[PDB]
């Protein structure tokens, strides 16, 4: 997923 | 011998980058879950590490080059280096007098004993702490503490990166203003660097002995409980 | 005309279920992430419903014939009722003098406005706080009020329930305990079954209001990261 | 998933 990680890094 | 432009405005670029993201008083500690002293630190020291999670995607995005890998390497780097960085960036609050970090009072005053009831043994804290003196005791400056930091992060051999070969790249660029820096700026450095290579060698014990005790930790459901959505992606197995 | 041993057993049971999962004194929410006044409620009430969860799951657990379902349909019903239940047990903490949930000092006293700052909209909260309302004017004894909970949990039109013909008898069991219950020890209660059976169909209106709500909150990633695994988990649409 | 719910449910 990484669909946090994502939105994090913008 | 002086450093150049370009090397001289990486440096104000991640001592900027650090400023930003770390703050030496710790007043955001009263916002996560309180520490209690099976497994009662875990959720204090879960929000720790989702919150520091969140301070090393802050500083990653501001290391020269980084914002420019592709998505997913960026996300390889991270995944992989987060739990080094957090080791590394906590030094600054380790205190060689009580062998702790002192974060405040003595609710966030961190002893080995509370890593325990957050899941983890000595086979990690014991090196931690061993790292923590040995990493403290080479009285490094802020400049060469936020490009350790900035290397670690960009370690071209990381289990699932990409475009390795740009990330190697960036990291050498690095490894020489580190270099320059020490010899230009650091009096009896003549050895620093060595030391400072090494201790990312001791990051990688430590962060797969981390590896280990976290995959059983997040394997036992009344524990992964505990952890924050952040902190399962981050160290968790997802591809 | 007075009530069984049977039906009498099953009173005794919910109400100790209920005794032994919900503490008049709310002493366990300092323990959460502290509340804060873009949804900076969040995390503590993330954490409220959390535990909250757990708490209904006890008391399921102990709900006679419910341990006996599948741990499939058992899982439909926590799923689906969840937020019904919590809704439900919640008003034991409602006050029609403040029109809030005062557990405690002014940080854990919950107003409409502090919900609004966890992600959630007056279309909600609205019916939510008349449907409180409506709740703590029936007077009920801790005997309907735990049967109404017990009730509400073995709804077998819930979406993924599997054996909805055992949850369905179970249910009616339990609806004639509440029955008996009422015309036998509750005066003037001659139309209060109807009026609790009727609090059922408002809390299908507002789990559905939740439901949406919630959905939106939870495909944002900034938030979602606020919410904790049980609640993802529970209120989540993974099969 | 339900690995969390399982579990609490013993
Ligand atoms: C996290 C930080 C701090 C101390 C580090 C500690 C003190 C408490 C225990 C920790 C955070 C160790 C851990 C862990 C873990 C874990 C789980 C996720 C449970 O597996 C690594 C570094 C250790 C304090 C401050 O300098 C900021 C830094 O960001
Ligand atoms: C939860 C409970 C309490 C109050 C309920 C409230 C007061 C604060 C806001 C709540 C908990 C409402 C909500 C929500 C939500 C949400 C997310 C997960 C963010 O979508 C429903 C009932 C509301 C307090 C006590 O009686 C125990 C009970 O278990």
């Amino acid at each position: 997923r990484h669909k946090i990680l994502h939105r994090l890094l913008q | 011998h002086m450093l150049s432009d370009e090397q001289m405005q990486i440096i104000n670029s991640l001592v900027e980058a650090h400023h930003k993201t770390y703050d030496d008083s710790y007043s955001d500690f009263v916002r996560f879950r309180p520490p209690v002293r099976r497994l009662s630190m875990l959720p204090h020291l879960a929000d720790l590490v989702s919150y520091s999670i969140q301070k090393v995607i802050g500083f990653a995005k501001m290391i020269p080059g980084f914002r420019d890998l592709t998505a997913e390497d960026q996300i390889a780097l991270l995944k992989s280096s987060a739990i080094e960085i957090i080791m590394l960036r906590s030094n600054q609050s380790f205190s060689l007098e009580d062998m702790s970090w002192s974060c405040g009072g003595p609710d966030f005053k961190y002893c080995i004993n509370d890593v325990t009831k957050a899941g983890h043994t000595l086979e990690l804290l014991e090196p931690l702490v061993k790292f923590q003196v040995g990493l403290k005791k080479l009285k490094l400056h802020e400049e060469e503490h936020v490009l350790l930091m900035a290397i670690c992060l960009l370690s071209p051999d990381r289990p699932g990166v990409q475009d390795h070969v740009r990330i190697e790249a960036l990291q050498d660029r690095l490894c020489d203003v580190l270099q320059a820096y020490i010899r230009i700026q650091h009096p009896g450095g003549r050895l620093l660097y060595a030391k400072m290579i090494q201790k990312l060698a001791d990051l990688r014990s430590l962060n797969e002995e981390h590896s280990k005790q976290y995959r059983s930790l997040s394997f036992q459901p009344e524990h992964s409980m505990q952890l924050t959505p952040l902190v399962l992606e981050v160290f968790g197995s997802e591809v």
